[PDB]
RNA sequence: AUAACCGCAUCAGGUCUCCAAGGUUAGUAGCCUCUGGUCGAUAGAAUAAGGUAGAUAAGGGAAGUCGGCAAAAUAGAUCCG
RNA sequence: GUGGUAGUAGCAAAUAUUCAAAUGAGAACUUUGAAGACUGAAGUGGAGAAGGGUUCCAUGUGAACAGCAAUUGGACAUGGG
């Protein structure tokens, strides 16, 4: 119905799934899958994945 | 050589396995595959070739009803009522090699191969075998073959 | 009432050597494509070319390839050794396989 | 010497042996005791497990979930109608119950019909064809026995697993008993069913406790570990998944409650458990008040190992399993059960993000051909 | 067997075991030869051949 | 000398000497290769429990144990200290 | 001298074999080719000592021996060195 969206790779979350990483200050990351939490472990970033949405949008593709 | 048995002759021919290098319990096996039918009748010679053959192609199995332990269960031995099964092949070879020289003495007396019945297989035990197996702390211990004898005896039915 | 027949196949090898030993990949290849060429045909004696042996080596005894076309000729049998068929696999080089059915081959 | 700590059972002996039931189906066991009161009805069913997917609905319990959206694990189980053939008469003995007479249909199908045989294509198929011949000349003699003698009644169904997609073809046939008022009517009730389809919507309703018979998934042999529930022993010469002391010295025998290796799955075995949704065959399904967008219960590629275009019922053994499903044996009102469901959102999205596929091609745009 | 001939071919042809090369359709000649004399003229026809050593280029390293 | 010696044997053991290629590297370390040598060690099919060796485990981190036993973790070079 | 145990324990270290043709009564195992591997110059390579004593080389083969097989062999036989 309605429906939060990941963090890390901007997709929607269909209730009864994924996860919310709370940080040390307490920004309530939400991700769909150990692909998403696993990558923010490793801190590597959105931006420079080819798949993502982010480096999708900023790269003149999509919209 | 000294058989068992003993027609009157005419009518039955004999082949004789010496002191074959078989396993004797395995060659037991087969030869009480080969002596009768389901019924209680004595099995026709053109059955037991195409039944040995066949237990070489192993679709066909052979029962082991005395010596048992531990022979592993399979489901072509339902044939015989029996669970356990095996496919013994180099007993067939010389049981196969007999009959094929028991046929061959047929010939000669000039009666009807088509016809022949297995009146009479029988195996005995044979002279041991002589070897060396190795043990830890040096023990030396026995390895021995057990070679046997292979009575064949047919006649014609009718 | 079998009679000489030549076709072609694709065989999938990925799909028939799964969960198998790293040290018996290219080995059993081998047998289940004489098993398969031997349940096709229906034949006891398969002879396989040494450009079909070559092929399947070529990835080393692990690394066996995922596709491999392969035509199969039951043909007659000098005096023969019991059955009067036998068959024989070839390699067939191929670029891609992309929609290659189980086709007839022509003479 | 006593124990040291003492410590409870590893696993109950209620179930013993641990044995490979003889049986693929469910056996049922204990039908629910008759009310000459009630109209007459079919106690169970037969279904197809397929797969399970989360649901979302409302709580209605003062819980501090009242008023909240709670996701909740849920089996499709697939369920076609199942053809009322037979009926049989059972007498009441000093032994036990007994069968006094089983009456059987004009025309049964071939799906029916492959149950009989171990071989149908060899066969010449001649199940219940002296018995066409003797049926079109019926069997008012021999229903007029069961009227007049027995005290339980039960109607012969089967199966149509033709329409579900398992290569099955073959079709389980199951007693069924007929629990309602009257020994003539409960005749009259299974005679008009002959050769007709019973679907699922006559027996099963919408919030309603039912008791699941089946069979375990099977695991072969495995050791006392994971059979029985036991400690690991530390890091022991000879080896260390398994018991050490099996028993004391007497008794000189060695004790049936001990745990030991051997069989676990596939055994024959649960009570309470809702139904949320009966469906239908005949699109939106999976459609409900809040969502209004059109869906089938089959998840896209198929629940894995597949389709589902039949009757179903959601509920809170392996796939392709036959389960059967009992009426409870008695009616039983626990605010938890008699609860207002409430349905917000069911899923039909490995790891799926879209709930339908055509959502997906509009994510993705025109692809490359 | 042939046997004898790979390991006579070997001094003759200052070769290591595994280079020797005898020609597979030639069988029926080359079991004839027993002496060293015989494999000489085998050398001329070319029937027993040395394999040229494996490939092992400097390219990469340098 | 993993089959011509000694160990009862064609035994995973033992038994003095010489010559000693390329790449990586401090290196006759480990890893891969050329010349020379070998494929000798009963096979085929299935992939249960239990073993033998080998891997990996969310959260906690010796609470296990007689005892950190076993396994992890550390590791080279340069500069600072 | 012979049983039961029993056609049972077992034949699982040293990464590994495969395809064809020839030979033969018979080929998973002999030879030849083609592929694929290992040894990885303080080598399973090329030479000596101690110890062995004809095992060396060729041609031939019915057994037994080479813990499966064997057309092979440090086995057996007749020659030579």
């Amino acid at each position: 119905i309605k429906t939060d969206m990941c963090s890390f790779s901007e997709y929607r979350i269909y209730p009864g799934r994924g996860q919310r990483f709370v940080a040390k200050d307490g920004k309530v990351h939400t991700f769909i899958h150990r692909k998403e939490a696993s990558l923010f472990r490793q801190k590597i970033k959105p931006v420079k994945l080819h798949w993502t949405l982010v480096w999708r949008r900023m790269n003149k593709k999509g919209g | 050589v000294k058989y068992a048995k003993e027609s009157n002759e005419n009518k039955c021919c004999k082949a004789f396995g010496q002191d074959l290098r078989v396993h004797f319990k395995n060659t037991h096996a087969t030869v009480q595959a080969i002596k009768k039918d389901k019924k209680g009748n004595p099995m026709k010679l053109s059955a037991a070739k195409k039944f040995l053959e066949d237990v070489m192609e192993k679709k066909r199995c052979v029962p082991f009803r005395k010596f048992t332990g531990c022979i592993g269960r399979k489901a072509q031995a339902k044939e015989f009522k029996h669970t356990q099964g095996r496919w013994p092949v180099k007993s067939c070879k010389f049981v196969l090699d007999l009959l094929r020289n028991a046929e061959s003495n047929a010939e000669m007396k000039n009666l009807d191969v088509d016809n022949l019945v297995i009146e009479h297989i029988q195996v005995n035990r044979a002279p041991k075998g002589r070897r060396r197996t190795y043990r830890a702390h040096g023990r030396i211990n026995p390895y021995m073959s057990q070679p046997c004898h292979i009575e064949v005896i047919l006649r014609e039915q009718e | 009432s079998l009679q000489p027949v030549c076709r072609d196949y694709t065989i999938h090898l990925h799909k028939l050597i799964h969960g198998i030993q790293f040290k018996k990949r290219a080995p059993r290849a081998l047998r289940e494509i004489r098993r398969f060429a031997q349940k096709t045909m229906h034949t006891k004696d398969v002879r396989i070319d040494t450009k079909l042996n070559k092929f399947i080596w070529s990835g080393g005894i692990r690394n066996v390839p995922r596709r491999v076309r392969v035509r199969i000729a039951r043909r007659r049998n000098d005096e023969d050794s019991k059955e009067k068929f036998y068959t024989l696999v070839q390699h067939v080089p191929v670029a891609s396989f992309e929609n290659l059915k189980t086709e007839y081959v022509n003479e | 010497s006593h124990r040291k700590f003492e410590r409870p059972r590893h696993g109950s002996l209620g179930f013993l042996p641990r044995k490979r039931c003889k049986r693929h189906r469910g056996k049922v066991k204990a039908f629910p005791k008759d009310d000459p009161s009630k109209p007459p009805h079919l106690t169970a069913f037969m279904g197809y497990k397929a797969g399970m997917t989360h649901v979302v609905r409302e709580l209605d319990k003062g819980s501090k979930l009242h008023k909240k959206e709670i996701v909740e694990a849920v089996t499709v189980v697939d369920t076609p109608p199942m053809v009322c053939v037979g009926v049989v008469g059972y007498i009441e003995t000093p032994r036990g119950l007994r069968a006094l007479v089983t009456v059987w249909a004009g025309h049964l199908s071939d799906e029916c019909k492959r149950r009989f045989y171990k071989n149908w294509y060899k066969s010449k198929r001649k199940a219940f064809t002296k018995y066409a011949k003797r049926y079109g000349d019926k069997m008012e003699a021999e229903l007029t026995r069961m009227k007049n003698y027995c005290s339980v009644i039960r109607a012969i169904c089967h199966t149509q697993p033709s329409k579900t997609p398992i290569g099955s073809k073959k079709a389980h046939v199951m007693e069924i008993q007929v629990n309602g008022g009257s020994i003539a009517e409960k005749v009259d009730f299974c005679t008009k069913m002959f050769e007709t389809a019973v679907p699922v919507k006559a027996v099963f309703t919408e919030g309603e406790m039912i008791d699941v018979i089946g069979v375990t998934k099977g695991h072969g042999v495995k050791g006392v570990v994971s059979r029985w529930g036991v400690t690991r022993l530390p890091r022991t010469h000879r080896g260390l998944r398994k018991i050490a002391c099996i028993g004391a010295w007497h008794p000189a025998r060695v004790q049936f409650q001990v745990p030991r290796h051997g069989q676990k799955g596939y055994f024959h075995r649960e009570m309470n458990k809702k139904v949320y949704r009966v469906g239908n065959g005949a699109p939106r399904n999976a459609t409900t008040e809040s969502d209004l967008t059109e869906k089938r219960i089959t998840p896209m590629g198929g629940f894995p190992h597949g389709t589902v275009n039949n009757d179903f019922l959601l509920l809170k053994g392996c796939k392709k399993r036959p389960i059967t499903f009992r009426k409870t044996l008695v009616p039983r009102t626990t605010r938890r059960a008699l609860e207002p469901v409430n349905l917000k959102f069911i899923d039909t999205s490995g790891h799926g993000r879209f709930q339908t596929s055509e959502e997906k091609a509009k994510f993705y745009g025109p692809l490359k051909s | 067997s042939l046997q004898l001939q790979k390991r006579l071919a070997a001094s003759i042809l200052k070769c290591g075991r595994r280079r020797v090369w005898m020609d597979p359709n030639e069988a029926s000649d080359i079991s004839m030869a027993n002496s060293r004399f015989s494999i000489r003229k085998l050398v001329k026809d070319n029937l027993i051949i040395r394999k040229a050593v494996a490939v092992h280029s400097r390219y990469r390293v340098r």
